[PDB]
């Protein structure tokens, strides 16, 4: 009785994949599956050792191992769509490492995934990444700010947006971030009262607002 | 087999089925006539079934529609019950109808009910409208928000569209295959 | 004029409910209470003349506090109309 | 002056209504008592009183009386 | 075969069959009396058959109306429910006349509650209609909708083309072939 | 034989029938008296049969008429149900008349019910009415809006030409050959 | 075997067993009918069960909603009452509308009553909304706020994003190994 | 003077009360005796002057009034 013959009847849902550690490893696409599956290991109808993956979860544990031995490197994501060869996105400009230190890493990242016979590094360009990200937000014709730190890029969008302009940028963020991640750039959005509908004001170097007739505001 | 729930309504019942089903656990569903319907469960789910079931609330409440306040049996009603079972009725019939519109499958609507004051000796205030809605995979959702706020502007004595808030979303994945049977 | 049409008829009504079910519910007591003379005299009803004369005040109280909440609804609705 | 009067007369109808409600329910009650010959009117004025000062009357045509003609926000 | 629903009357029975026939679902329906329509299916196809009548919230509600909020039979009714019923029963009268026009399917009408003020010491505000419908195939919408608003205007005192909406969509293609029977 | 519909009145019986008929699907009308009529088809007409149902939403409905919502039989009238009812008589008779004209086959009409306010203290409004009309193939629509005008315009006190609002169709083609019965 | 509880409803006994089983402690679910369902576990794990009850307090005592001081069935009611009853159905009816948005599985909303003053000759006061809600795993909270805050906005006549707070987390890990009984 | 007025009624009211309780004890009492046809205010008015001015109402009156705006002392 075969793993694979207990997952249901849909076959190409799930990819079982054997580990050098004697263990099954089962692939899964979304947290709806990877409950669909969990849940025949806890019942037990497999008698073998099993366990269950996602890439967000192996996202994060790379990540939360990282933090110990490698503190200080930049990097991207890691991308699952052929998980017998993961691909690993670091920077071209913010690290600086030898031919044999990018091997050894590749290496212990791979005794990190039982299930993978290689890992494939490649190097990308931040100014390509932002560039991305604004001309996204120009395409969609949303109004932003940008702000620039020595590692990363912060988008803030605020002010009074309309439904449709919350629709839209939410899918585009939402598609974003699974490219890139959210380690180099950010996105800020926040929803605040108009001031200035059904008032007169002057607009220019020295605006101000009449709150009404004889009350003069000055922001600054 | 372990009993979960009993005296459930037809409509609880099949609410409470359709969570188990989605998350791998194959439920039975019993009749006792006057006494209702019984849910059960082998024992290798059990833990699971009720750790779902708290976690959702289950079952499902009776739905809630304000009329039911204020019911027409009196000897007199103030303004306030008359504009309220008024305003109540229309927002259901405006549910209504936007079921029809094409590709989408439920809905829900709010209105601001001023009538909680009669504006007694006070000017009258203008009328915000909310609604929710989900569509058919493959939708334009972005194109399909002002089909919408067009037919609520003009279902109202003075509406803007600033004051209209609609929200928009896709149908889950189809749940086809059924759960397998433990061993 | 609909407006004075309307709380004509609504007091000519209210009157009819009111002074309803009082009447009815004597007519019940009294009834019951002149046939089971048929087995027993019942004299614990109208002996304790203190008891009786006690009832009529519990009574009177009582109602009070299920119709002034309704006339005071009525009067509301009627000053409404009258300057609005 | 003409169409003062009428509008104030009109008025005063509204008034007069509940209070002829409560003087006919009082009756019927005391005469479901059969207490047929005491007379009314000792029971029916403070009930009328009651009515009056739990409602505020004084309060309410005072305010609607001036905004018939003022405009007040 | 398990029992779906019970209880049910003519007109949800066969909103139920013509839901799940449209994704291939074979059900029978069985008549009672009294007790009213059943709703049966093959094992095969239950799991699918919950996770539809879950998805379009069936079995349907009935239809509401506002003029079932004050009730005709009521002894003496203020100003207010009056007009109210009156506008409510325009609303319907006028459904029932756009039915008939040259290829409408079915249609739905709205209009502006003025109602929800009395309009005391106030003039009264203007009128606003909203309409749905559904068309055969192949009618040239854009065309069609000056009819409707020309046919609108006229039945109110005081209306502008501005303050009316009009929504139409057509028909979704027919279902004539039956579903399969599960192996 | 499948049963479709019980307890049908004798008119939405035979609008059941007629519609089917049209899309070639051969049905049939059994009388049980107290019970009303029911309508059976075949087995391999089932399908459509229910979709068709569907798409028309029927059996149809009652046909509203605003006097029904204030009948002369009850207790208590204000002056608001007596001109509501003097104005709903006046548009049935107007919809009797032009029946009577050279070539209508059909026609509906509607009236400004100026009366959901009273007129007081303020000048009345003008009237506003509309219609609806169905004629026979190869008549002059363009030639006959006029008549129409013109006989509606000295209907009431105060109707202008550009109040009046008139739409025509032809009738569809005719349906006199059988369908077809299933091999 | 030794009686933790007695004479539980259903949903107080599936509450503690659920709290039960995420301790690793076995328990039995017990129905005397009229007397209700009792609860059981083995000596071993008496201490800490008795431990735990202490700790959650439980039984759970039954949800509280502000219309059950005011009952609506009454002889009698008062403007203060009405307005009560009304603003404690807008909250359950909005609540009930928040979890049909995507991925919510439970929310709960607050409104500030302004009734404890009868805002009669005193000017009424503009609303405050709070909201908590519970998320699906893997959601971006961040970018999910907004929707809520555009949806509550529009509900009332008069709210300020300044005026609403919302607070949000996710579901915690799922209970679905069964725990092991005592040697 | 609108709040002074509305004051003066709320007293009166609950000095009504207790005359109204000896009317209805009065014609409870000729009821129960069947002494029927004589008029209760005829005797009535007699005991409820006599039993105010036993206790001296006036007096107790006129103090419970001006002790909201002095004190005597
Ligand atoms: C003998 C009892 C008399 C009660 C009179 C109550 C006032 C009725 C005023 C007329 C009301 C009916 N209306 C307005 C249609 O005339």
């Amino acid at each position: 009785a075969e793993l694979d013959s207990l997952l249901g009847q849909e076959k190409e849902r799930f990819q079982v994949l054997p580990g050098r550690d004697k263990m099954l490893y089962v692939a899964a696409q979304n947290e709806r599956d990877t409950l669909w599956a969990r849940q025949v290991l806890a019942r037990g109808d497999y008698d073998k050792n099993a366990r269950v993956i996602n890439e967000n979860e192996e996202n994060k544990r790379i990540s939360i191992w990282l933090d110990t031995y490698y503190p200080q490197l930049a990097y991207y994501r890691i991308h699952f769509d052929e998980p017998r060869k993961p691909v690993f996105w670091l920077s071209r400009q913010r690290n600086t490492m030898s031919k044999k230190e990018l091997e050894v890493l590749s290496q212990k990242l791979r005794a990190l995934m039982p299930y993978a016979d290689s890992v494939n590094i490649t190097l990308m360009d931040d100014v390509t990444a932002a560039g991305q990200a604004e001309a996204g937000l120009k395409q969609q014709a949303l109004p932003y700010s940008r702000r620039n730190h020595k590692g990363g890029v912060t988008f803030v969008i605020q002010g009074a947006l309309d439904d449709v302009e919350i629709l839209r940028a939410r899918q585009f963020v939402d598609s974003y971030y699974r490219t890139w991640g959210g380690r180099y750039v950010q996105f800020a959005i926040e929803l605040k009262d108009d001031w200035l509908k059904g008032r007169s004001f002057q607009y220019g170097a020295e605006g101000y607002i009449k709150m009404s007739p004889g009350h003069w505001y000055f922001p600054s | 087999d372990k009993d979960l729930l009993k005296g459930l309504d037809q409509e609880q019942a099949n609410e409470v089925i359709a969570v188990l089903q989605m998350h791998n656990i194959e439920a039975n569903k019993i009749d006792s006539g006057k006494l209702g319907y019984s849910i059960t469960v082998a024992e290798p789910d059990f833990t699971a079934a009720v750790y779902w079931i708290k976690t959702y609330q289950l079952p499902p409440r009776p739905r809630v529609e304000i009329a039911q306040m204020f019911p027409a049996d009196s000897l007199v009603s103030s303004p306030r019950a008359e504009k309220a079972r008024l305003y109540s009725a229309i927002e259901q019939r405006l549910e209504q109808s936007l079921q029809t519109m094409e590709g989408v499958l439920s809905a829900r609507v709010h209105i601001s009910y001023d009538i909680d004051a009669g504006e007694n000796g006070r000017p009258p205030k203008p009328v915000h409208l909310s609604a929710l809605a989900v569509y058919e995979r493959g939708s334009p959702l972005a194109h399909q928000i002002s089909d919408i706020k067009r037919f609520l502007k003009n279902s109202f004595a003075d509406v803007d569209y600033d004051n209209i808030s609609v929200v928009l979303s896709e149908r889950s994945d189809a749940q086809l295959q059924a759960p397998g049977t433990p061993v | 004029m609909d407006d004075l049409v309307f709380a004509g008829n609504k007091a000519l009504y209210l009157v009819l409910i009111l002074s309803g079910w009082p009447t009815i519910v004597a007519t019940i007591i009294g009834l019951l209470v002149g046939l089971f003379q048929t087995v027993t005299q019942l004299q614990e009803q109208t002996l304790p003349f203190g008891i009786k004369l006690l009832g009529v005040c519990l009574c009177l109280f009582l109602l009070s506090g299920w119709y002034g909440e309704v006339l005071l609804s009525y009067g509301r609705q009627v000053i409404f109309l009258a300057l609005a | 002056a003409l169409s003062e009067i009428k509008s104030a007369f009109k008025i005063g109808f509204y008034l007069y209504l509940p209070f002829v409600v409560v003087d006919l329910v009082v009756s019927s009650v005391l005469l479901a008592l059969g207490m047929m010959m005491m007379s009314p009117v000792t029971i029916s004025t403070p009930i009328k009183l009651v009515l009056f000062v739990a409602l505020d009357g004084w309060t309410l045509l005072s305010k609607g009386l001036i905004l018939q003609y003022m405009d007040i926000a």
